[PDB]
């Protein structure tokens, strides 16, 4: 259920737990709770079992359809505005998508990273660092203490190590580590030595 | 989804050697209030069928209207509607059983229990039951509602199996039905002293007896009962 | 049995003209003359009432009708189309604007809704264009007094003064000479009657003529008192007595 | 809320208080609870404030359109029929309890419509939390052949009883008098018995008391 | 009812859509509209066809319309048909802003209307819209853009285009004088010079002219000229 | 119920029990909990017996239609997503399903996709579903290797279901072994758990707490 | 409430109290519960006020539409129209109706339509909460073909006891007498019937 | 008048709807059917032309009953008449369901007239090619009506349609002249047979079978029944006897 | 459970001498957790300001709705929407979904460009026009604001004196509300200019 995101000076770092639990046991311990919406836009999600991936893949198709149609990559602000609208439409629909998402992207025109936190109601807010569910209860106190806008990607990763260690120490559930991806001017990459 | 408001009590019937007999009381109860006393719950459908209905009276009057439409729609473009193509009891029952089940599947039931009693064109007795759930069954004796617990034990002594039908005459069957009606009046709180009785005979046809009266009741033993135990005077 | 005219009966001719619009405009040209004049402090819309028979009570057939308390309309062409079209205009004035914004639409927006209704008949399947041209006079706090003409095609234009119908050519020539940017409403009524007097062939009196004005608010016509922000209708029909009085001074 | 209607010898008068409450809090101290359906047909609504305002605004629109269609002064009966049919269609979900009064070419009328679509005719009526307090005054003092002045006093006195005795009613008295031969007169704030007294001290802060982070000019 | 159907949406024996060709012929009789894209803005100019001394030029806005804070269109052909498309364009521009929280790109807005025009050209049995548009707008991607679309649903991008009457003469004049590195103030002149030459009347006057510009606070402004403003430039340009 | 499917060098081994219970009454002992969608795809029943059987039978038709149109065998990823999308449409309507869509394809290799009624769809090497899954994991997690021979892999699947059958009250009856290869799935027979337990006990010495 | 309808020699009399209560509070004490659905067909309404008023409005619309097309309806037809609305919406409309009417051929007729939606033709009918207290009295005292005076006296005695014992019944007694002579409306105040 | 007759809803310059007039030409080609109103009921008779001996007698019934008190007989396009009568049965059943009484004949006649007329409104539908003589007994006496393809209908003392309508109408007029006091139901049956036999003289080229029906208060208790057995044969004998 | 109390927040509008003031807190949270300290709740559609409190998703949805509606209004009307007209536009829009309502309490504030007089209006979640001549409050701390505004407010405050009164009412009401705080923004709206100010306040 862990979904973390920290925006640093030059990139956005998204971390999400690898564990998948269905009732009594852990089915998988290497799950990737992210979808690349664009070459420079990444979406992490968490929520109900089936809603998270059905919604994420449905969003990814529309963003891909827009990119092919206009031969243009939507800005992270536009993608988050589009994603928020779908969550807002669903929250008051027959079967709402109970999905909480983090949208980290690099705006190639403003040359600035962007991190957007949207919950299943459709509450879009831009933050320097974000988290969904109880993952933010343990991490905000560290991020409020150590975060600075001008950190480099290496300092941001060092800060995620502290946030993840605190989650491991105090959170009862075993989330089997995190997969960390960095959205930079060069695109999206995964950190494997984390 | 509904509940019954004004209801008719048990209908009882049984088949004898030459036909069937069906009886029902002329009462519509509104709760514990014995409100309406002119309700006729036996519905002749042609010369060879009688439909006895129990339960919600409002739905009973709806079914009674459907049956009168069958007799009309059957006579359309049907020169043999009087003979060789008239409505049989089996055709009438299947229409009702289909309607009762269709309403059930819509969760809008007709809160009734129906007994279709008649004699087929070939002379075979017909006696079938259908309720709000669409459940249908046949027996030498059928009773609805409260009569299933009290009338059936009495009627079944006369015709306990199929082989007993040819040994049961009109008089034996009729007295069994009349006695069962009296027993129901004794022990049924929602029952009336007046009832209608229909006899469908393969020879004499339909004989519909209205305003029959429960008679020869026994109460003289009540004077000797005192208190609930210890009381002596 | 179903409606099988799902296709458009108005279509472009090889010369580019839409046949049904042109014929709809012809029906307006044989229509009874009507005119409107925009004054510095009001608008006057006038027309003559030609009666089908002397036994007809012409007072029961109003050619000038109220759309909103501040907007009035007059027509030239086919009477029935104006009647149903006015009914639509009054409805849309409520459903589309008043029920949303709480106030009656300005003349420009109501004319747009009327024009949209006429245009729909010019392209929708299985219908003919409305055979009426409307002169819609109104007032609103931001645009002031305004006068619009709406054609069967749905095109509408604002006018200082205009005339539609049988005597439009003669009336418009007369209005050009007389109209000026200094007119008061009392003078416009005088010019309106003079222009209409030329067009009418029969009797010219208050019963064969119908006038309406948009002018000062009439709190006496409001129907209630106690709300200062409510000031009363600006659209007023001049009764036959009022017209007859002005004819004596014509 | 306290609302009353009192039919008198030549018309009908409806009155209401002006307090609007959101639970125990007084959201609006001078809410106008008398609404026009047409110039000489007026409605006063209790219960939910939005539905009463919205339902009358919808019916008022239809009354005006129907009046223009028929070229006739609206009947109070037309408002009642369209109003009750609308409320019945929604099976009581529109919690609008209304007293509709007015004068039409057929005389003066006074009806009350309940949220479920039921209506009743009456010579004096009351709605709202203060209905029982107001109806006590109407029962005690109403009489046949009231004059316009007696009816206005009786209607205001009935509203005052709700104001003083009901927590949900207070502030001011709104009165509308509809008489058969003349226009309806809306006496907004007919009586104002609850004018607040002067405060003991003035709480004008000295300029600069508030700490400010940044100041900006916003473009319009 | 089959006998009264004109079969709007059919091909001609030589692969042309008859009603679209006739709709275009209708537009050729409408007032000329000119759009010129300059280095620092776009100029939209149009000539009013209906004119009279009793017509209210002050508020007679009939050929130049605003679709957005960044886009405008000049209309040639059936004015009634255009306003139907103008309102759908405005709603679409706001729907895009509501969804993506950004101003709609000009091409996306043009493509949507051209898709609406094409729809009437292929199915439904209704007549085509008899309107040609000149879209002038701005967006972050391509900057100043000038498009034109016709009843057929086809749209193209232009540096200077004219629609309506005397397009052949207007286009030839634009070919002769359009310089890529010209400023808006020169586009103001070129638009008026071209209209003054192709106008069917004796002379061009402020009462006959609709005129608008889109230019760069560093933010793009839209100015639809009021009659006195048009009268001013006509003197400055020497017409 | 206990159904498992794990990937190894030789393909996929699918092992399932055969017991169906209505409460504590064991309605059947020989339920076939593997649906043979195609000669190349295998299903698996857990939870809703009717929902799995009906929709995985329907899924075979969709796979066949893809064959006829594309003239190529449908991938396991597409087959599991066709089922996953449909199972999601009925989410909240009352469907109950936990299944592994096991298949082996040239372009994709051995593939197991776990699809459940929530709409979940997971690719993995080892999956166990049913009441006795935790017992099947215990045996698999310790003895599972990628380099298992086909003979050793079949025994591991057989042994894993035996462990769940022994300890789980609602699992047992018999073990149905399937092997998915490059040329389709192979049915390796039905093994009675009652007979297999004593056979396994003597050869391994395990279940030392059971007298016999 | 307490509504009643009694056939007599010259026609039929409909009667009812005037009280409507919302709990213990008497919302209106002078209500008119006798509703005209046609010129000589009147109905008494019991149960939900909103439902019965809606049904009466729709029935009046149907019988008005019937009269323009098929001539004047009979009381049986009016009860039939009531049944369709009461029966086809029996799960929603909690309405119990007494329909009484007059026509020359059948004289006075009374139809009661209890909560279930069934229709019963009766010589006299009583409904409402207060009717339960006069079932014994009305049965013992009702006679066929009584005069108008006897029927009015019978009805006054019957309702005075229904009003006496029922909290939710009271007020004035409103009667409508349907006969060949026309429709006659009568009102009896508590000072008239309370000391019977 | 050509040009205006290719569509159903089109007025000709004279105001005449030609397609409806052509539908009448279809009626005039049908077999003659008559209806006689007696003092307590109605009697229907129809000529059934025997195309060949292979038609089984008495089975190809052409008189139709609606509900239980209305009888319908028509000439022209027989399938159209069945379509119209099918609607009447739906209209009659709907009236009975809502109002609980059998539909009055004047009320029933209007229901059919609205349906037949509605087929002359739109050019997407065709007018009925039948004239329907229908009637029965209701709460206030016997009624006899006759529809036309245009939807027009009136009440008749005696109605006749089909090819022999001109012949039959002559004898219907004689009946009313000779019997202004009202003809009896049994005598009407005999007279109905005589009229059909006389009208058949316009169709001498082919044999015919007489079918009679009637609805009388006294004799059928107000229900519609067919003439069969002895009563039919007396009518046939009387009709032949008068012919001879 | 209560949607209007999930995210917190408060908005207050006050009227002065030819000037209006509308202020709000900047907190967005998930019940106890504070998520953002920059979630502004006051939006302007020309010279008319709308403060929306309640569920944060509905606040965002209505901003894009009223931007959509007011943008189309200015294209058709060719003029900006006035505060009185906008008040009815908000009221009707909220009622259009009586049975699917937005859990929001809006506060309209502005100066009529033509008449020039200050205007402020309040609402429920289904659109009851609470037009007040003195002040309007909304949000979780409406109870605190009512007593705080009712005591401090006095008629005809100058723009400089109005800022102190509204800011002090907001800060002290926010300080006593758990779900409100994390900074506040005050708009001082005058016929000729608008001033936007950020207040220093407790960050707990």
């Amino acid at each position: 259920d862990i979904i973390l995101g920290i925006r640093v000076q030059d990139s956005v770092i998204l971390a999400s737990s690898k564990a998948v639990t269905r009732g009594i046991s852990v089915l998988k311990d290497s799950d990737d709770k992210t979808r690349q919406l664009s070459p420079h836009t990444l979406m992490s999600f968490a929520g109900e079992a089936g809603d998270t991936v059905q919604f994420a893949e449905y969003i990814q198709a529309n963003i891909q359809l827009y990119s092919i149609r206009e031969d243009y990559e939507l800005s992270p602000q536009a993608v988050s505005s589009f994603v928020r609208q779908e969550l807002a439409k669903s929250i008051r629909s027959r079967r709402p998508y109970q999905v909480n998402v983090l949208i980290g992207g690099y705006d190639k025109k403003k040359n600035k990273p962007e991190l957007y936190q949207i919950d299943y109601l459709g509450t879009k807010v831009e933050l320097p660092y974000g988290a969904h569910g109880y993952s933010g209860f343990y991490t905000f106190s560290l991020l409020d203490h150590h975060y600075r806008p001008d950190m480099t990607t290496e300092e941001g990763l060092d800060l995620l190590k502290l946030c993840v260690q605190e989650l491991e120490k105090r959170m009862p559930m075993d989330f089997k580590g995190v997969i960390v991806k960095i959205v930079d001017k060069d695109g999206i990459r995964q950190v494997d030595d984390f | 989804t509904q509940q019954p408001i004004v209801t008719g009590t048990s209908v009882i019937s049984m088949k004898y050697d030459n036909g069937v007999i069906i009886a029902a009381d002329n009462l519509g109860s509104y709760g514990s209030l014995l409100r309406f006393n002119g309700v006729e719950r036996l519905i002749p459908v042609g010369d060879n069928t009688v439909v006895g209905i129990s339960g919600d009276i409002s739905d009973m009057q709806h079914i009674e209207r459907l049956l009168k439409d069958l007799v009309t729609e059957n006579a359309y473009d049907n020169p043999l509607a009087d003979a060789e193509e008239a409505l049989e009891p089996s055709y009438i029952f299947e229409y009702l059983a289909t309607v009762m089940y269709q309403r059930r599947s819509k969760m809008n039931p007709l809160w009734n229990a129906i007994i279709v009693a008649g004699v087929q064109s070939n002379g075979d007795q017909f006696l079938r039951y259908v309720n709000l759930l669409g459940v249908t069954y046949s027996s030498p004796t059928l009773a609805t509602g409260f009569g299933a617990h009290m009338a059936n034990p009495l009627l079944r002594k006369v015709v306990d199996r199929e082989s007993d039908i040819p040994k049961t005459t009109v008089q034996v069957a009729e007295e069994a039905i009349v006695n069962a009606m009296r027993v129901l009046y004794y022990r049924d709180a929602r029952s009336s002293r007046n009832f209608s009785l229909a006899i469908i005979d393969k020879n004499t046809g339909l004989t519909f007896k209205k305003n029959l009266q429960v008679e020869n009741m026994k109460w003289d033993f009540a004077k000797d009962i005192k208190g609930y135990g210890t009381q002596k005077i | 049995m179903t409606d099988r005219y799902s296709f458009s009966l108005t279509t472009f001719s090889p010369s580019g003209k839409l046949g049904q619009i042109d014929y709809a405009l012809t029906a307006v040209k044989q229509g009874v003359t009507s005119l409107g004049i925009k004054a510095t402090n009001g608008v006057v819309i006038a027309t003559e009432k030609k009666s089908s028979s002397p036994l007809a009570m012409s007072e029961t057939l109003s050619k000038v009708s109220l759309l909103t308390p501040d907007i009035g309309a007059v027509y030239s062409g086919m009477g029935p189309d104006y009647r149903v079209l006015v009914d639509k205009s009054r409805k849309v004035a409520h459903t589309s604007y008043k029920r949303i914004y709480g106030e009656y639409p300005p003349t420009k927006l109501l004319v747009s809704e009327v024009a949209k209704i006429m245009q729909e008949a010019t392209q929708s399947g299985g219908v003919r264009p409305f055979g009426v041209s409307l002169l819609i006079a109104g007032h609103d706090e931001f645009n002031g007094f305004s006068l619009y003409q709406v054609d069967p095609s749905g095109s509408y234009f604002p006018w200082k003064a205009t005339a539609i119908g049988k005597g439009s050519v003669a009336a418009k020539t007369f209005l050009e000479k007389r109209w000026n940017d200094e007119l008061e409403l009392e003078d416009a009524i005088h010019i309106a009657l003079l222009t209409l007097k030329e067009s009418v062939e029969g009797e010219f009196n208050g019963d064969t003529i119908e006038l309406a004005i948009i002018g000062d608010e009439n709190p006496d016509l409001l129907g209630y008192t106690g709300i200062p922000t409510d000031k009363g209708p600006r659209f007023r029909k001049l009764t036959s007595q009022e017209i007859n009085d002005r004819l004596e001074a014509l | 809320t306290t609302i009353v209607g009192v039919k008198f010898n030549n018309g009908v008068v409806i009155a209401a208080d002006t307090r609007s409450t959101q639970g125990p809090i007084v959201a609006d101290k001078n809410c106008a609870k008398l609404h026009r359906i047409s110039p000489k047909i007026w409605c006063a609504g209790a219960g939910t404030a939005a539905d009463t305002e919205a339902v009358t605004q919808l019916i008022g629109s239809n009354i005006e359109l129907h009046s223009l269609y028929t070229s006739r002064e609206p009947r109070v009966v037309s408002a009642l029929q369209m109003l009750k049919q609308h409320l019945f269609k929604y099976q009581g979900h529109i919690g609008a309890y209304l007293i509709v009064a007015g004068v039409d070419p057929t005389g003066s009328h006074l009806f009350s419509i309940h949220a479920h679509g039921s209506t009743d005719v009456g010579y004096y009526l009351s709605l709202g939390s203060g209905s029982l307090a107001a109806m006590a005054v109407l029962e005690s003092h109403w009489k046949q052949d009231l004059t316009k002045e007696e009816a206005i006093k009786l209607a205001s006195d009935a509203i005052q009883a709700g104001i003083w005795n009901d927590l949900g009613s207070g502030s001011n008295v709104d009165v509308c008098v509809m008489e058969i031969g003349k226009d309806a007169e809306y006496l907004r704030n007919y009586l104002t018995p609850n004018v607040r007294e002067e405060k003991q001290k003035s709480y004008k802060f000295p300029r600069g008391t508030t700490a400010v982070l940044k100041e900006s000019i916003v473009n319009i | 009812s089959r006998r009264y159907d004109s079969r709007t949406t059919i091909f001609s024996p030589e692969g042309r859509l008859y009603q679209v060709e006739y709709a275009l012929e209708s537009i050729s009789h409408a007032g000329t509209a000119i759009g010129i894209m300059a280095s620092d803005g776009i100029v939209l100019a149009a000539e009013r066809k209906v004119t009279s001394t009793l017509l209210e030029q002050d508020t007679s806005t009939e050929k130049l319309y605003k679709l957005n804070d960044k886009i405008a269109v000049a209309v040639a052909g059936l004015t009634a048909d255009a306003e139907i498309l103008i309102n759908t364009a405005r709603i679409h521009a706001q729907n895009y802003l509501k969804t993506y929280n950004e101003d709609i790109p000009v091409e996306i807005l043009v493509r949507r209307l051209s898709d609406i025009k094409q729809g009437y050209t292929q199915h439904g049995g209704l007549r085509p819209f008899g309107v040609s548009f000149i879209y002038a707008g701005y967006d972050d991607r391509y900057g100043y853009q000038l498009y034109t679309s016709n009843p057929s649903g086809n749209y193209t991008g232009w540096k200077a285009i004219s629609v309506g009457a005397n397009t052949s003469a207007a286009q030839t004049l634009l070919q002769m004088d359009y310089k890529d590195d010209m400023k808006v103030d020169d586009a103001i002149e070129l638009a008026l010079k071209t209209l003054s030459k192709t106008t069917d009347s004796s002379a061009l006057t402020y009462d006959r002219l609709e005129f608008a510009t889109i230019r760069k606070d560093g933010e793009v402004y839209q100015k639809i000229f009021k009659p006195q403003e048009i009268k001013d430039i006509l003197v400055k340009t020497g017409i | 119920t206990t159904t498992l499917a794990f990937r190894f060098q030789g393909g996929i081994i699918v092992a399932v029990d055969s017991r169906a219970t209505a409460g504590n009454w064991v309605a059947s002992q020989t339920v076939k909990k593997v649906i043979e969608i195609n000669p190349f795809l295998l299903g698996t029943m857990a939870g809703g017996a009717a929902d799995c059987q009906f929709w995985e039978t329907w899924l075979g038709s969709q796979c066949r239609l893809h064959e006829l149109r594309e003239k190529e065998r449908i991938s396991v990823a597409a087959a599991s997503k066709i089922l996953s999308n449909l199972v999601y449409q009925y989410k909240g309507a009352g469907l109950s399903m936990g299944t592994m869509i096991c298949g082996y394809t040239r372009k994709e290799g051995p593939t197991i996709y776990y699809v459940d009624s929530d709409g979940t769809r997971l690719k993995g090497d080892i999956f166990c579903v049913g009441s006795g899954q935790t017992f099947a994991y215990g045996v698999l997690d310790s003895n599972y290797k990628w380099d298992l021979s086909v003979e050793d892999a079949l025994y591991l699947g057989k042994r894993s279901i035996l462990a769940a059958a022994h300890r789980d009250a609602y699992s047992g009856g018999s073990v149905n072994l399937y092997h998915v290869t490059e040329d389709g799935w192979i049915y390796h027979g039905n093994h009675d758990v009652g007979e297999l337990f004593w056979k396994v006990k003597e050869e391994e010495g395990s279940f030392n707490n059971v007298i016999g | 409430t307490s509504i009643m309808a009694v056939t007599f020699k010259d026609g039929v009399i409909l009667d009812a109290d005037s009280r409507t209560t919302t709990g213990a509070y008497i919302a209106n004490r002078v209500t008119d519960k006798l509703t005209r659905v046609h010129d000589k067909i009147w109905c008494c309404r019991s149960g939900s006020a909103a439902d019965t008023q809606a049904i009466a409005d729709i029935v009046q619309y149907h019988l008005e539409l019937y009269t323009s097309q098929y001539g004047t309806p009979s009381t049986e037809t009016a009860a039939s129209v009531f049944k369709e609305l009461c029966y086809e919406n029996k799960d929603n409309l909690t309405a119990g109706i007494i329909v009484a009417g007059y026509d020359d051929k059948n004289k006075g007729e009374v139809y009661t339509i209890p909560l279930g939606g069934s229709v019963h033709k009766l010589p006299y009918a009583i409904a409402g909460s207060g009717s339960t207290f006069i079932y014994g009295y009305c049965d013992k005292n009702f006679r066929e073909n009584m005069s108008k005076e006897e029927t009015v006296d019978f009805i006054k005695h019957s309702l005075s006891q229904a009003i006496k014992w029922d909290g939710s019944s009271g007020g004035v007694i409103r009667m409508v007498v349907l006969t060949a002579a026309g429709v006659e409306r009568l009102i009896f105040y508590p000072d008239e019937y309370e000391q019977l | 008048g050509t040009g205006y007759d290719l569509s159903n809803s089109v007025f000709s310059p004279d105001g005449r709807n030609f397609q409806v007039e052509y539908a009448v030409k279809a009626v005039e080609n049908g077999t003659t059917s008559i209806g006689i109103k007696c003092n307590d009921g109605v009697v229907f008779a129809v000529e059934k032309l025997i195309t060949s001996k292979l038609l089984v007698p008495q089975k190809n019934v052409k008189i139709q009953v609606v509900d239980r008190h209305i009888g319908c007989v028509y000439s022209g396009l027989i399938p159209d008449g069945r379509h119209l009568v099918n609607r009447g049965r739906e209209e009659a059943a709907s009236f009975k369901k809502l109002y609980k009484t059998p539909i009055p004949i004047p009320a029933f006649a209007d229901r059919l007239g609205q349906y037949v007329q509605a087929h002359t409104l739109y050019n997407s539908v065709r007018p009925f090619g039948v004239s329907t003589i229908f009637g029965g007994v209701d709460k206030n006496g016997a009624h006899l009506y006759m529809l036309e393809p245009s939807g027009s209908y009136w009440g008749y003392k005696g109605a006749a349609t089909g090819k022999g309508r001109q012949s039959a109408k002559a004898e219907l007029e004689k009946l009313v002249d000779h019997h202004p006091e009202g003809l009896s139901a049994r005598e009407a049956v005999k007279q109905a047979a005589k009229i059909i036999y006389l009208a058949h003289e316009d169709n001498k080229e082919k044999d015919f079978e007489l079918e009679i029906s009637w609805c009388s208060l006294s004799e059928t208790n107000g229900l519609h029944k067919f003439v069969k057995g002895d009563l039919l044969q007396e009518a046939i004998d009387f009709a032949q006897k008068e012919i001879n | 459970s209560d949607p209007s109390s999930i995210n917190g927040g408060i908005v207050v509008a006050m009227t002065g001498k030819d000037c209006v003031a509308i202020a709000c807190d900047l907190r967005l949270g998930s019940q106890s957790l504070g998520v953002s300290n920059k979630f502004e709740k006051i939006f302007h559609y020309g010279h008319v300001f709308l403060g929306i409190t309640g569920l944060a998703t509905d606040v965002t949805t209505l901003n894009e709705m009223f931007r959509y509606k007011t943008n189309l209004y200015k294209l058709k009307e060719e003029r900006a929407i006035e505060p009185e007209t906008f008040t009815q536009l908000v009221s009707s829009s909220l009622y259009e979904r009586r049975f699917g309502p937005y859990f929001v309490g809006p506060v309209v504030a502005g100066i009529n460009s033509k008449s020039g007089k200050p205007f402020i209006a309040g609402f429920d979640l289904i659109g009851c026009i609470d037009e007040a001549k003195d002040f309007i409050v909304s949000g979780t701390a409406s109870d605190q604001l009512f007593g705080m505004c009712e005591s401090l407010y006095e008629p005809n405050l100058e723009p400089e004196d109005l800022f102190e009164t509204i800011s002090q009412a907001l800060l002290n009401a926010a300080d006593r509300d758990a779900l409100s705080g994390w900074g506040a923004v005050v708009y001082i709206i005058k016929k000729d200019e608008v001033v936007k100010r950020y207040l220093k306040m407790r960050q707990d």
